[PDB]
């Protein structure tokens, strides 16, 4: 499977994606942004089953555009994950499942506090400081338990999840040809297009 | 594969003299990976109390699910709904869907305001209501906790003392229990007050 | 054939208005009356019970007034029965919206949602529309305290005060005037009062001929707190303002 | 072939009215006359039987129904939409309630079931309101004792007491008089018979009257022993023989 | 009276008529004119195309249904394409499950009982065309007259639409000469023009009013249109 | 799980154990395995636990209508033919194994369904785990004519035979009597022979012996 | 007020149903046709209308058959008639279908019954405009029967309907008071041509073409066949004679 | 099981036993497999108890509706009943038929309808598991137009034996006698079966 | 508006004229029945009048025979009186079937009129013209006599009577049980009992009878039937004896 | 599920 990473600081949420696609013997990009902006201060990433992945993701930004432009309002982010969460949960017991799961971090402008939800392709929904799907968290986690602290500066973060993103490119089995990370924020949503060493 | 054990976790509830006392562990994990260590599995609508076992996302669901049926029985009959109740909607709940189920094993505990017994009781994935007058456990933990209680408990212990008891049976019983622990809380309860403790526990 | 018996009851009148719509707001004009204030801290419906009697019951009754949801409140004016299918199907709605989003349901969007079954009713189906008209009153956090009216042809629309039924221009009229900007709770109260009492088609404005209930977000809190006026409790608050 | 009148026979008048409303209540009007009358520990509920020849056998003919085993019903207006309404309210009762909460439902909740049978009839295409109004006694735990009366309308009331059919505004004068919130059982049923005598125009006994009532739990009507919490029904009609013993006390 | 009773086809006269179907009729009585007759061994659709300038084509008032049987409209146009096409299907249906040729009477018996379902029926219309069916089959050659009501009837010749009564009288004269036509495909189709032309009266015939079908023994059922039928004025 | 059924002279009974379990582990030290169909009409059941009280709860019901529809006391063959058309139409799958029987109008009966709908009629029946063992019991002791109080411990032997030598039977022993003039009577823990000895010791522990974190109180009312 | 008579199960203030009766009348400026059950088996013949010479002789068959053993022949509205047919021959297989034994006529009468009648139901449709004679042989005797639009149906010694119903019913009392002992299929056979030809002076003025049919134990084994060359002239000719 | 259905003089006769097994546990020792569909049309059932005792209930129903539209039934007619509800609903279904019955114009007849869901009809017919062993004595022993009393012999005999070898059947031997005089229930125990 | 008596509306008055209109159609056949109990039967009678001779008169019959123990008498059009025929049939095998037991007669009937007043309150259907008239011997109840009509109404009855002359029989009638002070004839056999009916009718009718104009059919423990033509001829003997 |  794809690397997921997640990471809440004090102030924002930072989410790490591999930008490899690979298909049996070959791997065709080297370059994929593995997100899709849900609201202007939403951000979800996915890993999965080949189509369902961008299929269901694409789906999920819709019906949330669409939401905000209804109300001229943007859900808070425990709101955003939980749409998210009952979509898939209610696929489970469908004739073909999404087979895919989700980090989803936002910064709820309301109660002015960064938040980051992990959900798996059956519905499980956990809020969490930082999280992972697949193998990755196999590796990661015991950096992050370590080597995490609640009132991080944004700056003590990407140097963690560099830290992280190390060990897995010491230690993993496939090649992901490196991430892409973003960062969520009162100020909205940017591209860290710096990371390929820093 | 076995869906009542992918996740993790056990709770268990006991009856004291005047008093209930329900209790959990906080893991949630996928198969040997520990995830996360806040999952409560006990919910409360109005006095009344379920705690649910088994597959995250259905435990999740459940308890939604209840919250609607619970909120719309209040609004329609102008009173909070009582255990003995609330359990006979859970099982009907269940058997709706007794051709594909929800991988769970909900628990109930409360008191009736009107008559004051205490009361509790569980449930099999299905339906079939499990009414004991001592205790009720459920989770991976099962066989453990069974016997945990059928040894520590006694008849009509006091709030003080229900807490030490149910404690111990949890603490202990997840001990011996892989995919469970990480943490765990424990409900008192009583007519008009209810508290709620969290235990110190192995963390492995 | 069947056509002979059809009252086309979608159809346009050669004026551009709905025939039915136009003549169940006249169905309404001739039910209690029912008025909502909106506070700087609270909000308030009131209520008059049409066809009574002596040996009707209060106690255990509610004819005008439902709650919604633990924040959301209506009264009503119309059909009682009509009133209630849409009752339930709101309340319905409010639910499927915490169990989809674990957040309560914004007023309007509550509100929005039953206007637009009314509206269909206008549109297609062939039936009858519901006769009742409704003023909501509820708490969120998006725009705090609101007030809204939603009349037979599925329009809804927003108010600092408003009320439906008989005697509406009579009441409007008062309202315009007394009413102002900032007021306060227990001042809205006296208000409501002294309108029904000016617009009441019965001799005196009793207790038994009432209906009454607020919203409050009492400082010493946090939850937002309805109560709907047990009989007792509307008799009291009668003679503070002097109606006796 | 098929129900193509899937439009509504009950739209509004430009006066505001609806029309097949206000004449079903008519024809309640023209039905012979029932009544109700709360107590304080049981609620009762009568009517005349209108033997329409003297060859017919009155008991098989129950104008007063029970719908569950802690409530009743009787109507003024026409019989077989009663009847009807009787079975859909009996079964209701279980689909909607104890089938999934094990236990009977209260009596607002019912009504208001059956109010939501009959306003649907006052809406949905191709059908004519019911031409009856009904008073339903019951009890349940938590809300004590009930009466309320449910008109083709679909509205519904809470009455101290009430009467309907012909001799209504008579009668409801009556008990006006009459009631008050003091009342033992036994003499709610007195009143309920002189209150009857009143509207009934020949012979008036037993075997011309239907009363019932809802009071104290009675074992000897369950049928089993051994469960304690369910300690029998409330609901018991009168016998004829139960019926004369209390008019010699007139 | 009739706007009591003419409002839809579900309603019977007190007389006992059925004002629609009636008034259906009405529309083959204004349509154009078409003839049908036949011999012992081959049967012909002579008809005459309407235009509604002298600068428009002649609607088609001619269909092959199969190899083996055909037909000529009268009055809608659309009627006749969805009764044809239900022909053109039981037609196929009898070639693909029973390998046989399906049979002319029957042809009728299924449009009669087609039209019919449409004369009991609430919301439903009548079919407005008269129709003329040809054809050669085990039993023989044939032809049979279709009249909305569901009325089919098989006769020896005929025709139908506006001036009808004249034709039909020739043919009423004509038949114990005609009857003995075998063998001579030419002279049946001259024949039939005879009769079409004692229902003219506006202006004679041309070769862009014609239309001609022709089927039996050793001649599969064929569409002359236009250019062809010049040797036949 | 141990259900018997025995006619007698002017009535029947039935009984069964009160074990429920999950595998080998016992869920229930005492659940009922009885269920009131109608006032005089019970039925005994094994299997899915849950099916035996569904498949008894949904008939009851439709059986309490019936009668009100009908103004008439319910019928044995009716509750009978309910049960078995609805277990046929779900091909086995409802593992609902049941001995009904009751009085009505018509006499007494005693029948036995099996969960594919197949049934069965005679003066003595058994089911369940331990349906052998007792069978057997009602092998060596019936004779015809027996009274009320023969057929009971009858019966009450025979759930004796199932709990002792079946271990998916145990506990108690339920039994419910049916006679055709009087009310029937529902003998919840006729016999309680499996009472457990009073433990050696006390395990009270000394309060505080459990670490706690952090303690608050929890808000119900509105 | 009035308006009884333009929607089908409307009844009008005395009970009958208009609808039917004008259908019965769409019948009676209808063609004859007619029935006669003999000692073992049942003939039914009817009257063709020659409308023109162009009309093939022998061709435009009228009578029907249904399975094996039954006739049916109507008089009105041909294509309801055929209607009916149809829906019978359904019937009928389903019955045998199900059961093995070709459908006996009470049986298969009834079911043309309640088909019929339930044409007299629903505003949404109209009565059938044609009353049908028809019969055959069972295990149990020969059977003849006779339906009209309203769906009644009953069982007949000889039947007719048509224009020339009068004459025919007249002709037929004459034989039933004259043969009660019943009559043999083959002089029954004779005896329909006459009453066919008797009867169609009522619309003496146009020629016709006449047909029959029979089901005899003894003549055709049971199942229902038509009347084809020898026997057919037999017949046709004893009509001709008693005439003058 | 082992059922058979003879055709005599008189009329008809119906025997089987009365075993019903689940494996090789004797779950109803006494059953009566010799159902009535009428008053005078039973019927054997072989296969599973539910699929037969179903099957039944249902033609029962479509018979009864028969009668009151029709009058009285006959046996091909119960036959053509049986055979519909077997071969229309093949794949799930597991039972074996014997119909036989009683009329006045046609005497005894009988229909056998054999997993398939095909219909026969002969002098006689056997089925069931214990039937395999007797093809041999009933072909060798059966004449046409017997005596009731040399009849319930014949069938006395041949299930006996069938009895006696297949361990799916034992119990009791039931006839059911169907004549113009009416309907008879024959019983015969094992004490005397056993020693023939 | 003024279509109000077309359907099953409600005319101003709380009148449904379609239902009442039909009552009156049920009298279209001028034919009186009647019916009467037994101590341990149930009786009815029925007028069988055959104008046309040519009529094969067997086959003339309001008389039904629904279930082994449910028998019925209809007063209406044919058309509509066989329709309820069969769903009575119907009704009662799948009661059957479903149920385990016979249908009871009192069931039957609720059932019907459970039926006839759908048609009261759905515009779609027209009530039918018809009263029916159901009897047997209930195991439970005894003998049994219960009546339906198109208001859809249903009761049981002591006896009764319908047709246009209804109210002389029931008079009649209404005398002799008066004079006696029970509720069903005294006679053990079925055959005095369908004898007592033909009497009352006379004896009010003012009508003598022959046999191909009455129709009759019986209820006993177990089975019901109607008489052939001569098995009456023995009754209308048997009566010329006391008159 | 249990037994039961
Ligand atoms: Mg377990
Ligand atoms: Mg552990
Ligand atoms: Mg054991
Ligand atoms: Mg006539
Ligand atoms: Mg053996
Ligand atoms: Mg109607
Ligand atoms: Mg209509």
């Amino acid at each position: 499977m794809d690397i997921i990473l997640g990471i809440r600081v004090q102030d924002s949420v930072i989410l790490a994606s591999s930008k490899a696609v690979t298909r049996g013997i070959s791997v065709l990009k080297d370059s994929d942004d593995k997100t899709r902006q849900l609201s202007p201060h939403t951000l979800m990433s996915f890993a999965g089953e080949a189509g369902d992945t961008v299929q269901f993701a694409e789906y999920i930004q819709a019906n949330i555009q669409l939401y905000s432009i209804r109300e001229d309002y943007e859900l808070s982010p425990q709101a955003v994950s939980s749409f998210v969460r009952q979509e898939l949960a209610k696929s489970i017991r469908s004739r073909r499942p999404y087979q895919v799961n989700v980090l989803i971090g936002g910064y709820d402008k309301k109660k002015n506090k960064p938040e980051l939800y992990q959900i798996d392709y059956l519905g499980t929904k956990v809020e969490l400081p930082y999280g992972a799907h697949g193998y990755s968290g196999f590796y990661t986690f015991s950096l992050l338990d370590h080597h995490y602290r609640p009132d991080m500066t944004t700056e003590e973060g990407l140097d963690l999840l560099k830290l992280c993103v190390q060990e897995l490119e010491k230690r993993m089995p496939m090649d992901f040809k490196g991430v892409i990370v973003k960062i969520v924020d009162k100020d909205g949503i940017r591209q860290v297009d710096d990371f390929q060493a820093q | 594969s076995d869906p009542s054990s992918i996740n993790g976790g056990i709770v268990v509830a006991m009856t004291g003299k005047d008093c209930v006392a329900i209790a959990c562990d906080l893991r949630l994990g996928s198969q040997s990976l520990g995830v996360s260590n806040k999952f409560e599995k006990i919910f409360h609508y109005g006095h009344v109390f379920l705690g649910i076992t088994g597959l995250a996302t259905d435990v999740t669901t459940l308890n939604e699910m209840f919250r609607y049926k619970t909120n719309l029985y209040k609004l329609k009959e102008e009173r909070a709904i009582e255990p003995e109740t609330f359990t006979q909607l859970v099982s009907s709940s269940l058997y709706e869907r007794r051709f594909g189920p929800y991988f769970v094993g909900p628990v109930v505990a409360g008191i009736n305001s009107k008559s004051g017994k205490p009361f509790i009781a569980g449930f099999d994935l299905i339906g079939c209501i499990d009414e004991a007058k001592d205790f009720i456990v459920s989770g991976t933990a099962s066989d453990q906790l069974f016997g945990m209680c059928e040894s520590l408990y006694e008849p009509n212990l006091e709030p003080e003392d229900l807490f030490e008891t149910i404690s111990q049976a949890l603490l202990n019983a997840a001990d011996r229990d892989a995919l469970s622990g990480w943490g765990a809380v424990v409900y008192i309860i009583k007519k008009d007050e209810v508290v709620k403790r969290y235990l110190k526990m192995r963390q492995d | 054939g069947s056509r002979r018996y059809d009252s086309r009851t979608t159809i346009f009148s050669p004026e551009g208005r709905l025939y039915q719509v136009e003549y169940a707001l006249e169905s309404i004009s001739h039910a209690g009356t029912a008025i909502g204030i909106m506070a700087s801290d609270g909000i308030v419906l009131a209520a008059e019970r049409k066809v009574t009697s002596t040996l009707l019951e209060q106690d255990t009754s509610t004819e005008k007034l439902y709650k919604l949801n633990d924040k959301i409140a209506v009264a009503v004016a119309g059909l009682t029965a009509d009133a209630e299918i849409l009752i339930n199907t709101a309340r319905i709605h409010a639910q499927n919206y915490l169990k989809t989003y674990n957040e309560d349901i914004p007023v309007e969007i509550l509100v929005r949602r039953l206007s637009d079954i009314k509206q269909g009713y206008t549109q297609h189906g062939g039936l009858r529309p519901f006769g009742v008209s409704f003023i909501y009153a509820g708490y969120d956090d998006r725009y705090g305290y609101q007030l809204y009216t939603s009349n037979p042809s599925g329009n809804y629309t927003g108010w600092k005060a408003i009320s439906v039924g008989a005697n509406t221009s009579a009441a409007q009229t008062l309202l315009q005037m007394d009413y102002k900007d900032d007021m306060k709770v227990d001042d809205a109260i006296e208000l409501a009062l002294k309108t029904l009492s000016k617009t009441t088609d019965s001799s005196a404005l009793t207790y038994d001929r009432l209906e009454f209930a607020t919203i409050r977000k009492g400082a010493n809190d946090g939850e937002v707190y309805q109560k709907i006026f047990k009989p007792q409790e509307i008799k009291d608050i009668l003679v503070k303002t002097g109606i006796t | 072939m098929t129900d193509r009148y899937s439009f509504s026979l009950t739209t509004f008048s430009p006066s505001g009215k609806l029309g097949q409303i206000d004449y079903a209540l008519t024809a309640v009007k023209q039905g012979v006359t029932s009544l109700g009358i709360k107590a304080t520990n049981g609620v009762v509920i009568a009517t005349e039987k209108k033997s329409s020849s003297p060859l017919a056998m009155s008991e098989t003919l129950s104008k007063v129904s029970l719908l569950t085993p802690d409530i009743g019903a009787v109507y003024s207006g026409m019989g077989p939409d009663y009847r009807v309404l009787v079975d859909k309210s009996r079964k209701v009762a279980h689909t909607s309630y104890k089938r999934i909460y094990g236990e009977y439902p209260p009596t607002k909740l019912l009504v208001s079931e059956v109010a939501k049978i009959m306003q649907e009839a006052t809406q949905s295409g191709g059908v004519r309101p019911f031409g009856v109004s009904l008073l339903i006694a019951g009890h349940d735990e938590f809300n004590g004792f009930s009466l309320y009366q449910v008109d083709p309308s679909g509205s519904y009331f809470p009455w101290k007491a009430t009467a309907i059919g012909k001799g209504s505004v008579a009668a409801k004068t009556f008990l006006e008089k009459r009631w008050n919130d003091e009342l033992e059982l036994e003499d709610a049923i007195h009143i309920a018979l002189l209150t009857l005598k009143e509207s009934v125009e020949g012979e008036f006994n037993g075997d011309t009257i239907e009363l019932a009532i809802i009071g104290d739990e009675n074992p000897d009507l369950l049928g089993y022993t051994g469960i304690p919490t369910d300690k029998g029904p409330r609901f018991r009609k009168l016998t004829s023989q139960e019926i004369n013993d209390r008019l010699e006390a007139l | 009276f009739r706007n009591n009773y003419d409002g839809d086809t579900v309603t019977f006269s007190p007389t006992g008529r059925l004002f629609q179907v009636e008034y259906a009729l009405e529309a083959i009585k204004q349509g154009s004119v078409t003839v049908g007759l036949r011999s012992n061994t081959h049967a012909v659709l002579v008809a005459l195309k309407r235009n509604a300038d002298e600068l428009s084509s002649y609607q088609k008032k001619i269909i092959k249904c199969d190899e083996h049987m055909g037909l000529s409209l009268a009055g809608l146009a659309p009627d006749a394409r969805v009764l044809s096409n239900y022909l053109r299907q039981q037609c196929n249906y009898s070639s693909l499950v029973f390998n046989r040729k399906l049979a002319v009477e029957r042809a009728g018996h299924l449009l009669c009982d087609k039209a019919q379902k449409n004369t009991q029926s609430y919301g439903g219309r009548p079919y407005g065309v008269g129709l003329l069916i040809i054809g050669y089959d085990k039993s023989g050659a044939h032809l049979l007259e279709f009249q909305p009501s569901g009325n089919v009837t098989e006769l020896y010749g005929t025709a139908i639409g506006a001036r009808s009564q004249g034709a039909k009288t020739y043919l009423e004269r004509t038949l114990d000469t005609f009857i003995k036509i075998d063998g001579n495909p030419d002279e049946l189709i001259k024949a039939g023009v005879e009769a079409i032309s004692q229902s003219l009266r506006d202006e004679s015939l041309t070769v862009d009013n014609l239309s001609i079908a022709i089927v039996g023994k050793d001649t599969p059922f064929t569409i002359y249109d236009g250019e062809a039928v010049a040797k036949y004025i | 799980t141990t259900i018997v059924g025995v006619k007698f002279n002017n009535g029947v009974v039935i009984a069964a154990d009160t074990r429920s379990t999950q595998g080998p582990i016992v869920a229930d030290k005492n659940c009922a395995k009885l269920h009131r169909i109608s006032p005089k009409i019970w039925c005994a059941g094994a299997g899915t636990a849950a099916d035996t009280e569904a498949v008894t709860q949904l008939i009851g019901s439709n059986i309490e209508l019936h009668s009100l529809y009908t103004s008439r006391e319910p019928r044995v063959v009716s509750a009978l033919q309910m049960l078995k058309q609805h277990l046929f139409k779900y091909q086995g799958h409802i593992g609902a194994y049941l001995i009904v029987a009751g009085v009505d109008p018509t006499g007494s009966h005693l029948f036995s369904i099996h969960a594919h709908g197949s049934t069965d009629v005679g003066y003595y029946l058994s089911l369940g785990s331990g349906s052998l063992a007792a069978m057997a019991v009602l092998e060596s002791h019936w004779k015809q004519d027996l009274t009320k109080e023969e057929a009971i411990k009858l019966a009450s032997d025979a759930i004796q035979a199932g709990i002792w030598n079946d271990l998916g039977s145990g506990s108690n022993v339920d039994v419910c009597v049916m006679e055709i003039g009087k009310d029937a009577e529902y003998l919840r823990n006729y016999l309680t022979p499996n009472v457990r000895e009073e433990k050696q010791k006390s395990y009270k522990f000394p309060r505080g012996t459990t670490a706690v974190l952090k303690e608050s109180i929890v808000n119900i009312c509105d | 007020g009035t308006g009884y008579d333009l929607s089908n199960s409307v009844f009008s203030p005395d009970g009958r149903n208009f609808q039917v009766e004008y259908a019965v009348k769409a019948v009676e400026n209808g063609t004859t046709s007619i029935g006669i059950k003999c000692n073992d088996g049942v003939v039914f013949a009817v009257e063709k209308l020659i409308t023109s010479k162009l009309l093939v002789p022998q061709k435009n068959v009228k009578i029907q058959v249904v399975d094996r053993h039954i006739g049916c022949v109507y008089s009105g509205l041909i294509p309801d008639g055929r209607h009916l047919v149809n829906r019978g021959r359904e019937e009928a297989a389903s019955f045998k279908k199900l059961y093995k034994t070709p459908i006996p006529i009470p049986a298969f009468a009834d079911r043309l019954g309640q088909y019929v009648q339930a044409h007299t139901l629903y505003n949404s449709v109209r009565p059938f405009g044609v009353s049908t004679i028809f019969g055959g042989v069972d295990k149990n005797g020969a059977h003849l029967y006779m339906l009209e639009p309203s769906g009644s149906y009953w069982g007949y010694k000889g039947a007719a309907t048509g224009k020339g119903r009068q004459s025919a019913k007249a002709e037929l009392e004459k034989l039933v008071d004259h043969h009660p002992e019943g009559l043999s299929a083959r002089e029954a056979v004779k005896q329909a041509a006459k009453i066919i030809y008797l009867a169609h002076e009522d619309n003496k003025e146009k020629d016709f073409e006449l047909e029959i049919s029979w089901c005899s134990l003894s003549e055709t084994n049971g199942l229902h066949k038509f009347v084809k060359g020898d026997l057919l002239q037999e017949a046709i000719d004893f009509a001709q004679k008693e005439i003058n | 099981t082992s059922i058979m259905a003879v055709t005599f003089k008189d009329g008809v006769i119906l025997g089987a036993d009365s075993r019903t097994t689940t494996g090789a546990y004797i779950a109803n020792r006494v059953t009566d497999k010799l159902t009535r569909v009428h008053d005078k049309i039973w019927c054997c059932r072989s296969g599973s108890a539910a699929d037969t005792q179903a099957i039944a209930d249902i033609v029962q129903y479509h018979l009864e509706l028969y009668t009151s539209q029709y009058g009285t039934p006959s046996t091909e007619t119960a036959a053509s009943v049986f055979k519909e509800l077997c071969y229309e609903n093949k794949d799930n279904l597991t039972a074996g038929i014997i119909v036989a019955g009683y009329d006045d114009k046609n005497k005894g007849e009988v229909y056998t309808i054999p997993l398939g869901g095909s219909v026969h009809k002969l002098p006689y017919a056997i089925a069931g598991s214990g039937s395999t062993f007797i093809y041999g004595y009933c072909d060798k022993n059966f004449r046409e137009n017997m005596s009731k009393e040399e009849t319930v012999d014949f069938i006395k005999h041949s299930l006996s034996q069938a009895i006696k070898w297949d361990g799916s059947s034992g119990g009791v031997i039931r006839m059911v006698v169907l004549t113009a005089a009416g309907v008879e229930r024959l019983i015969f125990y094992p004490d005397e079966y056993e020693q023939l | 508006a003024g279509y109000d008596r077309h359907i099953t509306i409600f005319s101003p008055e709380g009148r449904l004229y379609q239902v009442e209109y039909a009552f009156k159609a049920t009298n279209q056949t001028n034919i009186n029945s009647l019916a009467v109990r037994g101590k341990d039967c149930t009786v009815v009678i029925s007028q069988k009048k055959v104008p046309d001779k040519l009529l094969d008169p067997t086959t003339v019959s309001y008389i039904f025979c629904i279930s082994r123990t449910i028998g019925m008498v209809v007063n209406g059009p044919i058309p509509d009186a066989r329709n309820a025929a069969l769903r009575a049939k119907a009704e009662a095998a799948e009661f059957r079937y479903k149920y385990g037991y016979d249908m009871p007669c009192d069931v039957l009937a609720k059932r019907m009129a459970n039926l006839s007043q759908i048609y009261t309150q759905r515009a779609y259907m027209r009530p039918l013209g018809v009263i029916l008239t159901f009897v047997s011997v209930d195991e439970e109840l005894g003998p049994s006599i219960y009546k339906t009509d198109p208001a859809g109404y249903y009761v049981g009855y002591k006896a009764t009577a319908t047709g246009p002359k209804q109210q002389e029989i029931t008079t009649n009638l209404e005398n002799h049980f008066k004079k006696s002070k029970i509720d069903h004839i005294n006679e053990e056999s079925w055959e005095k009992v369908v004898e007592f009916a033909i009497t009352h009718m006379i004896d009010a009718l003012g009508t003598e009878f022959s046999k191909n104009d009455l129709e009759v059919g019986v209820a006993t423990k177990d089975k019901f039937f109607t008489l052939s033509a001569e098995n009456i001829e023995e009754r209308l003997v048997a009566i010329a004896e006391q008159d | 599920y249990n037994w039961x």
